[PDB]
């Protein structure tokens, strides 16, 4: 199974060294860019 | 929160530009020109109200 901390922002795991192989895989899988959501913009009226 | 933060920061950085400024010079030109001629001759005889 699964844990983490947002003091650290760190995945913790509970289970296999197969869960350690595949979930170091998923440690890595969703680490990447945040893709600059630009959720908000400020448009300068012409 | 850290995203909301990074977001507010990107909003404040784009609203926080210097403001240009206008020198509004109005130019009111009131130019008035008047010309009157009164000419008129009045006869009168008050001995006999005429």
């Amino acid at each position: 199974k699964l844990v983490a901390d947002e003091r650290t922002n760190s995945i913790l795991i509970s289970g296999d060294p197969k869960v350690r192989d595949r979930l170091k895989r998923l440690i890595r899988q969703l680490d990447v860019e945040m893709a600059s959501k630009g959720n908000n913009r400020v448009v300068y009226l012409k | 929160p850290p995203d909301i933060m990074l977001a507010l920061q990107e909003v404040i950085t784009q609203l926080d530009i210097r403001r240009a400024q206008v020198l509004i010079e109005a130019l009111i030109v009131e130019m008035a020109e008047g010309d009157g001629v009164n000419l008129g001759v009045q006869w009168g005889n008050l001995e006999t109200g005429a």
